[PDB]
């Protein structure tokens, strides 16, 4: 069902688009519990919704701090783009609301924790693990890419890992609609395409340029350009000659090859073929794209689960109170949030 | 070893974002 859904899902998001959900919920609504993790100019908190009972994830982000790092505009991006979408491996934006001080942002609850933290501890996942993963992602990128949304921060730890060890793809951070091409500079320094650096203008393909990045992580424990500073990881980026473990089988390699491309007109997932191109390459050929949507797959990792309510799989941060003025900040600014 | 550079450098941890 990777083309019915896709069908029925434009119409359903360009409503959502053009008349965005509003204020539908109340910060008294929630018991805040603890800190999930941490961001610019906010952090996720563990809530629970007292009526109902149910846990989620409290996106809280202060007005004053994004406007003064100048990020009102991907702020907006951010929710318009989460509320509008549906897709099984995107994390559902479930509230959002705002008062005097903060933009909230009240999401799906991932009890698993980021891929990052797994990856780290064990190392490096075996190419089936990492297999498992990338499927949900180059579908996600599939339904993101035909909705003419660009992604643009696909990391690990960015990516969630829910109770049935499925992908979250959380963080619409820097998620931008776009028909043709754009020039922000942002993204992560080990993750951005060579266009992105070069200031060039691009395109959706930056997202797989980034899908390659993430596989090699996983498959290798690292990623393919890392150095103590950006400038020095962007300086490996465009001179762009990738070198393998010699533990990736000859299929990876050639997939990593044709992902980690400088030329857009010879990268995967930029051809007139699309996504199927990544989908029917060699390193692909055991999975079944039908079973990997219906979630039908076993997950190679199912996280020590607990009943609702537990972090075992989050890292501890500092708990800082959230204040909330008399007064009203930025109201302009965040009008249509 | 590669793996061993890597843990050695100073992005482990968590990466921040850029912006723009
Ligand atoms: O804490 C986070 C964050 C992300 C953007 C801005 C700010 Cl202020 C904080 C994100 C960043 N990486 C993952 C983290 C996070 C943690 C848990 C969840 C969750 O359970 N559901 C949805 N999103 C989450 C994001």
């Amino acid at each position: 069902s990777v083309k019915e859904f896709l069908a029925k899902a434009k119409e359903d998001f360009l409503k959502k688009w053009e008349n965005p959900a509003q204020n539908t919920a109340h910060l008294d609504q929630f018991e805040r519990i603890k800190t999930l993790g941490t961001g610019s100019f906010g952090r996720v908190m563990l809530v629970k919704h007292m009526e109902t009972g149910n846990h989620y994830a409290m996106k809280i982000l202060d007005k004053q701090k994004v406007v003064k790092l100048k990020q009102i505009e991907h702020t907006l991006n951010e929710k318009r783009i989460l509320q509008a979408v549906n897709f099984p491996f995107l994390v559902k934006l479930e509230f959002s609301f705002k008062d005097n001080s903060n933009l909230y942002m009240v999401m799906e609850y991932a009890p698993g924790g980021e891929m990052f933290s797994h990856l780290r501890r064990i190392g490096r996942f075996s190419e089936p693990h990492a297999r498992f993963y990338a499927a949900q992602i180059v579908l996600t990128f599939e339904y993101l890419h035909s909705l003419d949304l660009i992604y643009r921060d696909l990391k690990p730890e960015n990516l969630m890992i829910d109770q049935q060890g499925y992908i979250k793809v959380t963080d619409f951070g820097f998620a931008k609609r776009v028909k043709g091409r754009t020039w922000t500079l942002c993204g992560t320094p080990e993750y951005l395409a060579p266009e992105i650096i070069l200031s060039k203008g691009y395109n959706k393909a930056v997202d797989w340029w980034a899908l390659g990045v993430l596989i090699y992580e996983m498959a290798a424990g690292y990623p393919p350009f890392f150095a103590d500073q950006p400038i020095q990881i962007y300086e490996k980026i465009v001179s762009g000659k990738v070198r393998f473990p010699s533990h990736f089988s000859s299929d990876l390699k050639d997939l990593l090859r044709n992902l980690l491309q400088v030329d857009l007109t010879k990268r995967f997932g930029n051809l007139k073929n699309g996504v199927n191109d990544i989908k029917n390459h060699k390193w692909f050929a055991t999975t079944d794209w039908i079973a990997i949507y219906q979630r039908k797959v076993e997950a190679p990792f199912i996280p020590k689960f607990k009943g609702p309510g537990d972090t075992s799989n989050f890292d501890d941060y500092e708990e800082e109170e959230i204040r909330v003025s008399i007064n009203e900040k930025c109201g302009k600014e965040f009008s249509e949030f | 070893t590669t793996y061993a550079d890597f843990i050695a450098s100073g992005r482990t941890g968590r990466r921040n974002a850029i912006h723009d």
